[PDB]
RNA sequence: AAGCAGCUUUACAGAUCAAUGGCGGAGGGAGGUCAACAUCAAGAACUGUGGGCCUUUGCCUAUAGAACUUAUAACGAACAUGGUUCUUGCCUUUUACCAGAACCAUCCGGGUGUUGUCUCCAUAGAAACAGGUAAAGCUGUCCGUUACUGUGGGCUUGCCAUAUUUUUUGGAACUUUUC
């Protein structure tokens, strides 16, 4: 499908990514799968609460994350086009 | 279908919550295609960083269903 | 023959090439093949005599399946009342 | 559906009629199909063997470009005790590589490198041999319940049986082939434009003809490079041509006339009026 | 006059995508990579390069209605006007381009299509410098050929990944007509082929490191890809990775299972040949020879293809074109083999430590690029660079270092200032895009770029950096010089027709070194002119821009000429003076051993996967003296006294005041070396570099009185007279170089290539071998390069155009010329060449005459002797022994 | 590549049989050894439209469309003549001449697009009305099926596995403070 593919778009893109749990991740993106579990680098957390830390590297699995941001320019990738 | 791919982490002391509330931080020696995760010298982390961490055992294995992020402490 | 002469090429080509074969027998039989862009012209060299007309055209349709009655016994010797 | 119409121009045919009139063809077409035949032989080493003084063995022979050469400049520089004598420097080694192998080239054109070496295969004796066949003269290549699709799992263009269909070998014929028997559809050529015996001295003749024929393929290249040398453009404001600025005219009707009448009837008119 | 180019940049053509979510992808260092196309000669590079283009781009104005159809090609990569008319690729050229994988990740791809020739093998190791990973493009029919050999050796070399293509697949079946499964075992053949000399690395179709092609038609796939696009819909989703893995490789198929042996009672072919050659060669057949109706109807029914209405009134080949078009549909398969074949991670650091010293990642802040070469891309002098770290702006001020002084800058780096670097400003940023320049304000980490105003900084290469602190300045690390593989060693000699247009000649001169970067372009001090050069065809390359483009004057010009090499063949009251009693230094000379020499042409010492580079060689003492007492079976003492390697040579330590007193040598010790340098550069025979001669320093005089001014200065130009007295007196001989040949002929027209051979004068055939499939078969042998005129069009004219050969210098095979070079009686003939025992004589005598070393009237022969060095009084004494002639 | 579902049609039985909405239609095809206008060699080159600067030109930026001809460069896989000038060659002189150049022309032709004309063969319709250009359903009205069903064709579709850890066969339910 094209969100996830959208995705592989985001790679190497700082992105946002808001858990189930009620957390923020904000940071690079090392990797993602199809599964969408997303590890991201230099991530600046959020807990739910709002006690923001920093951590080196993250893994999260896709079935937790609630929606991703993803750069802005992005909207215009070429895939997208219906025709 | 996919295996995630946790092949740098191997090796490293890594903390990952798992489920509602727990954290557990141990050393990971396997993964498979649902997560679940397998690691050795696997202990509790609580708040009072001493008191009320208990270890767990010598190995101990993860269902890949109650992990909500993994994030590794170390290189 | 040229028609099944070129088959007998394609199985013999079909030796080397799909088969695994001992290594000296293999040398030899591509060497065939390297007489074949060579066109022959080491292998045609005889004594022909006879004009094509000279030597009258007995060409023996014998094959190699026929039982050929085996006359050794006209090299014995034997006793001419003729 | 074979031309346009009776306005004559645009043809178009299918593969059985090209392959045809290329197998009529055979005593006048080209017969030579790769370009590395025309190595030194081409209108570029053409062109520099004019302008570098140079002669081809078969080639044409021209006017020195820049006659004024006798001048020398006195220097040690190109003296015998000097230069080493290994290869004897040919004049197909100074067209080749026209500005290593010339001191002062000028007006020289840059000549085409190698082509790729062309091995095509081409068969001619047996109408019964297949359109892909091991020829001879290739060499041959020595070497050397898991898993399971559902049945009826066929592979792509399966339902249609044969590869080689009968006018393959026609085909490939025809794909090899030089213009115009490559194409299928083009448009119309005038008689005059048709150069059918422009080929024969495009290409070496053989060591076998005598010495007064040799001159003239010798003699017929010089026209054609003098041809490719100096173009005379069309000028594009010509509008009036003659037999339509005569058409508009009261003065002249049109007819359809056999050849022959119109012939003796030119010879009658160009009579009348020089008489 | 000199390119095709389009200037404006209203006609700059618009692509598919925007072209700015090109940009915004090089802010990402994962996400670029930078692929360099390289391949032998009329492998099909220029034409992939066709197809990635095209179909980036949406409307080409350069491209034409022929082009557009099948007839011809457009190179649009070779936008030169000689390359258009040699049909040739000379230059490096390149586009950056917005591709994307099979799993649709688009990503900023930077292309560069090294020219296949080689004697073009300089432009290729800048290609080999700035990509990532290597595209080697390779021809089915003549296959892996020695040319191919050193491409993949040299990838490996260059710590680059390689991913294959093979190319030209309609010659395997339109030029050659081999039946499918026959053209299975040549493609079979091939990847057996590549396999043994890539020493570690498998390559096959199921590893997508293998992409076939035929680029004259217009396509090119992946055994992925064409699963992907047209059997991953009757197939369950699961089963497409397992599928494609069954798909190469002798295992067959039949009703819905399968097995490595043949099934019985069925004619069955290979799962390759049966799902993808039997349809491929259907496609082949029935474009030309299926009615059009019918085809139609096959087409949809098996590929979902529509044939339009004008399509089909296509002639064969333009319609054959427009199906394979039509099927193949984009290089999705090939970008998604670029994708998955790159390893950053592991090749990154290397690659950088093979460019560079190896050390530490230098920090973000530093700005940091390799200038490649310099580039004359339309009408302009560019810098072909490609950035490490950092971010580059238009109007920034770096520091661009000459790659030549980044030896010793590199070793004044350790220190166990100021005015350290030249600085030029940063003038304009553009992307290379074939046929044009499409500007930029700025250019990110990883992307080859191309800036304007850096080229006035250096020659030939250049490092470029932009520090901040003075503390930071210490971590940076310089790169080496580029390794061109060819050794220039063809030489021409020049000087302008008309003496009052030199300086006109001395500008056009400064170019040319600049822009041919295997040139080595030095000035005589007869003041005549050396051009080397790579071979016949890299000269008239040269020599055409040298009178048309960059300097409009008609110059003189020599025959062909080589470098010559001197060495010895033993050694030898060995002594040698200066006419003030100061200083005595002996030196003798020897014979380097045979594996000795090979090794240091190789550029590394050692044995077995134990060796050490030529940079460092001096900073591990300990271990040089068991790699040369162990693997080369020298003396403990000869192990530890050796001082240095020069190009190959060497220098030993061997006297008794260095057993008294090395301390008063050790001060005195870097400018012996520095006059040994100043030795090896021009030898005693005709001015020509030395190569092959181990120097023994046998003993050293010092004056009673130390002046540090004039004992300086007096000792350089003595040991350069010092070590030509231990090479005369050690029979000297002369060095020819040795061209290795790569003969592509058809099989019966070997006996003229054999009697071709034997008409030059030290040639020989050492290898010939059966091209598979082909009629033709290749010949592997030598020539010297000094017999390599118009080598190459005696064997094209000899076998009327079915002969090709390349003339290439990687090994530097330096031969002996098999005259005696002190004959004073030696037969010279003039105008014909002179007998082969009169050889080395007769190339000494003209190279002593053309420098100028030599002055006679008409021929008057002094030659290289040993009396204008040593004292004529010991002259006379080495004649009545019979020792010195 | 098939059944079903979805979509698009379709001969249709239809809801409406209103206001609608979609697609087509508001003066034909194929042709002509027919014509008239354009246009055909150049920063690898074109035109139109929108905006900004200077004061129309020009520049920059955005956008739309580009027939034919060109890369071993030219409408033409063809190739003739003439003029002037320079340099040769036959040598009594002048045409006529020799064969190289440079700059120019003439002539036999060719492509494409418009518009008109001519031959042949046609005829729905709503081709009904009213506005104008150099052009036309170009515009406004308009009507043919029809915008929501079921039978019948095609696919652009589903991912062929539909409950057992990353999605759609439930870790849900219940109670408490503050405001
Ligand atoms: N049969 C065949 N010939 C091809 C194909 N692609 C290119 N060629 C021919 O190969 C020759 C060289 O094509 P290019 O694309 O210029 O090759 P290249 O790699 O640029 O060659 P270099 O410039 O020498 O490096 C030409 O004669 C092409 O027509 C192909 O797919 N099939
Ligand atoms: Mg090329």
């Amino acid at each position: 499908g094209i969100p996830v593919k959208l995705l592989n778009e985001a790679q190497g893109h700082i992105v946002s990514l808001e858990l189930t749990t009620g957390a923020t991740y904000r940071g690079k993106l090392v990797e993602s799968e199809d599964s969408m579990n997303v590890q991201l680098r230099d991530v600046i957390a959020t807990e739910p609460q709002g006690a923001v830390t920093h951590m080196d590297q993250i893994f999260v699995r896709g079935s937790q994350i609630k929606f991703i941001v993803v750069p802005d320019l992005l909207k215009n990738a070429p895939l997208f086009k219906k025709n | 279908v996919s295996t995630p791919e946790l092949k740098k982490y191997m090796d490293k002391k890594i903390l990952l919550n798992i489920n509602g509330s727990r954290k557990v931080a141990g050393i990971l020696r396997g993964y498979d295609i649902f997560l679940n995760v397998v690691l050795d010298d696997a202990m509790e982390i609580n708040g009072e960083d001493p008191a009320n961490n208990h270890q767990l055992g010598l190995q101990t294995v993860i269902r890949g269903n109650s992990i909500i992020s993994l994030e590794a402490l170390d290189a | 023959s040229k028609k099944t002469h070129d088959m007998i090429w394609e199985k013999l080509r079909y030796i080397l090439q799909t088969q695994e074969l001992s290594s000296t027998l293999r040398e030899s039989l591509e060497t065939l093949f390297e007489i074949r862009q060579k066109d022959y012209k080491s292998g045609s060299q005889g004594l022909f005599i006879l004009d094509p007309t000279s030597y009258t055209v007995h060409t023996h349709s014998y094959i190699v399946s026929d039982e050929d009655e085996a006359n050794k016994e006209l090299g014995n010797f034997e006793k001419c009342e003729n | 559906k074979k031309v346009n119409g009776t306005s004559y121009k645009k043809w178009s045919f299918d593969l059985p009629e090209m392959s045809n009139l290329y197998r009529l063809s055979t005593p006048l077409r080209d017969e030579v199909t790769d370009k590395n035949y025309y190595y030194l032989f081409d209108k570029k080493s053409f062109f520099n063997g004019k302008a570098l003084n140079n002669a081809i063995p078969g080639g044409p022979k021209f006017e020195p470009l820049y006659p004024r050469e006798e001048e020398e400049d006195y220097n040690e520089f190109n003296s015998i005790d000097r230069v080493i004598f290994r290869v004897p420097i040919r004049s197909e080694y100074k067209v080749a590589f026209p500005h290593l192998y010339n001191s002062r080239p000028r007006s020289v054109r840059i000549p085409w490198y190698n082509n790729p070496v062309s091995c095509i295969i081409q068969n001619d004796e047996e109408y019964d041999t297949p359109a892909l066949f091991f020829d001879p003269s290739l060499n041959p290549i020595p070497h050397f319940g898991d898993f399971t699709l559902p049945e009826d799992f066929a592979p792509l263009l399966a339902e249609e049986e044969e590869l080689i269909l009968p006018n393959t070998k026609d085909a490939m014929s025809l794909y090899h082939s030089p213009f115009p028997f490559n194409r299928t559809k083009g448009k119309m050529v005038r008689a005059q434009d048709v150069a059918l015996a422009k080929k024969w001295f495009l290409q070496h003749p053989d060591e076998e003809y005598p010495v007064k024929v040799k001159v003239s393929y010798q003699k017929l290249l010089k026209n054609y490079v003098l041809n490719e040398l100096h173009p005379t453009l069309p000028t594009n404001h010509n509008k009036t041509k003659l037999l339509k600025s005569l058409k508009n005219t009261k003065y002249f009707q049109q007819t359809t006339i056999d050849w022959v009448e119109a012939g003796l009837q030119l010879c009658r008119q160009g009579h009348n009026m020089l008489n | 006059e000199h390119t095709i180019f389009t200037q404006l940049k209203k006609n700059i053509p618009k692509t598919r995508y925007n072209r700015d979510y090109m940009l915004s992808m090089a802010n990402i260092p994962e996400r670029i990579i930078n692929v360099g196309v390289i391949g032998p000669l009329h492998s099909g590079k220029t034409s992939l390069m066709d197809l990635l283009v095209i179909d980036s781009h949406k409307r080409i104005p350069d491209m034409s209605k022929n082009v557009e159809l099948g007839w011809k090609p457009l190179r649009y990569l070779d936008n030169l006007k000689q390359e258009i008319d040699r049909g040739l690729s000379i230059k490096l050229n390149g586009s950056t381009l917005l591709c994307t994988d099979l799993e649709s990740k688009s990503r900023m791809i930077n292309f560069l299509d090294a020219p296949g020739h080689v004697n073009f093998m300089d432009e290729t190791a800048v290609a080999l410098a700035a990509s990532d990973l290597v595209l080697i493009v390779i021809d089915v029919v003549e296959g892996v050929t020695f040319v191919v050999e050193q491409l993949i050796k040299q990838s490996i070399k260059n710590n680059v990944a390689m991913c294959f293509v093979i190319n030209k697949l309609d010659r395997l079946i339109l030029d050659l007509k081999l039946p499918p499964m026959d053209a299975y075992l040549k493609l079979n053949h091939i990847i057996a082929n590549i396999n043994s000399f890539t020493k570690g690395n498998v390559f096959s179709p199921i590893d997508n490191n293998i992409i076939f092609a035929s680029t004259k038609l217009g396509f090119t796939f992946t055994i992925k890809e064409f699963v992907s696009y047209y059997y991953a819909h009757s197939i369950p989703s699961s089963k497409i990775d397992d599928f494609t893995t069954r798909l190469w490789g002798s295992v067959y198929y039949h009703k819905g299972n399968f097995r490595t042996k043949p099934f019985e009672n069925v004619e069955k072919y290979p799962t390759f040949v049966e799902f993808i050659l039997i349809p491929l060669y259907k496609i082949f057949s029935y474009a030309l020879s299926m009615e059009k109706d019918k085809l139609k109807n096959l087409l949809r029914s098996n590929f979902r293809v529509n044939l339009s209405q004008e399509a089909l009134q296509y002639d064969p080949q333009p319609f054959l074109k427009h199906v394979l078009q039509l099927i193949f549909r984009q290089q999705t398969g090939l970008v998604d083999a670029i994708t998955r074949c790159y390893q950053p991670f592991e090749l990154f650091d290397n690659k950088t430590a093979h460019l560079s010293i190896p050390g530490k990642s230098t920090p973000e802040g530093t700005l940091w690029a390799h200038v490649l070469k310099t580039v004359d891309y339309g009408g302009a002098e560019w810098s072909l660079v490609r950035i490490y770290s950092g971010l580059l702006k238009r109007g920034d001020t770096v520091r661009i270092l000459d790659t030549s002084q980044s030896e010793s800058r590199q070793k004044r780096q350790l220190h166990d200032e100021d005015d350290e670097t030249p600085s030029c400003e940063v003038e304009e940023i553009g992307l290379l895009g074939g046929r044009y320049v499409y500007p930029v304000h700025e250019a990110h980490k990883g992307q080859i770029v191309l800036i304007k105003g850096i080229s006035s900084a250096y020659i030939k290469s250049a490092t470029l950096y932009s520090v901040k602190s003075k503390e930071d300045m210490k971590q940076l690390k310089f790169f080496k010089p580029l390794d061109y593989i060819t050794e220039a060693v063809f030489k021409i000699v020049l000087q302008p027709l008309l003496p009052r247009e030199l300086p006109k000649l001395l500008d056009a001169l400064n170019k040319i070194s600049k822009y041919y970067p295997g040139v080595i372009i030095k000035v005589e001090e007869s003041g005549e002119h050396v051009i080397l050069g790579n071979g016949e065809l890299y000269m008239d390359c040269l020599l055409y821009d040298l009178r048309a483009s960059y300097a409009k004057i008609e110059i003189k010009i020599s025959d062909p000429l080589t470098v010559f090499s001197e060495s010895c063949s033993n050694e030898s009251s060995r002594l040698g003076e200066e006419n003030l009693p100061g200083l005595s230094i002996s030196v003798a000379a020897e014979p380097m051993d045979s594996k000795m020499i090979q090794d240091l042409s190789r550029n590394t010492l050692g044995k077995g996967q134990n060796c050490l580079d030529i940079d460092g060689i001096m900073d591990n003492p300990r271990k040089l003296s068991k790699i040369l007492r162990t693997e080369y079976g020298w003396d403990s003492l000869a192990s530890r006294n050796v001082w240095s390697f020069y190009n190959g040579n060497v220098l030993i330590n061997d006297t008794l005041p260095d057993e008294i007193s090395p301390e008063l040598l050790s001060k005195y010790k870097e400018q012996i070396i520095q006059g040994f340098y100043w030795a090896v550069k021009e030898g005693p025979l005709a001015e020509e570099p030395i190569y092959g001669v181990q120097y023994k320093l046998l003993s050293i005089s010092v004056p009673s009185d130390v002046n540090i001014d004039v004992m300086k200065s007096q000792i350089i130009p003595l040991m350069k007279k010092a070590c030509y007295v231990g090479l005369l007196t050690a029979i000297p001989i002369l060095l020819e170089p040795i061209y290795e040949v790569d003969i592509t002929v058809h099989a019966p027209l070997l006996p003229i290539v054999e009697e071709l051979m034997k008409k030059r004068r030290g040639s020989r055939i050492y290898k010939t071998i059966k091209v598979a499939g082909t009629p033709l078969l290749e010949v592997r042998g030598q020539v010297p390069v000094i017999e390599s005129a118009g080598f190459e069009t005696d064997l094209r004219l000899s076998t009327n155009g079915l002969g090709m050969c390349q003339l290439y210098f990687w090994h530097k095979i330096w031969r002996k010329v098999p005259g005696d070079v002190l004959d004073k009686d030696a037969f010279i003939p003039k105008l014909k060449p002179a007998p082969i025992n009169s050889l080395s004589r007769d190339f000494v005598m003209k190279t002593r005459r053309r420098k100028g070393i030599s002055t006679g009237g008409f021929m008057s022969n002094d030659g290289p002797t040993l009396e204008k060095y040593i004292s004529a009084e010991l002259y006379a004494q080495l004649r009545e022994n019979g020792l010195v002639p």
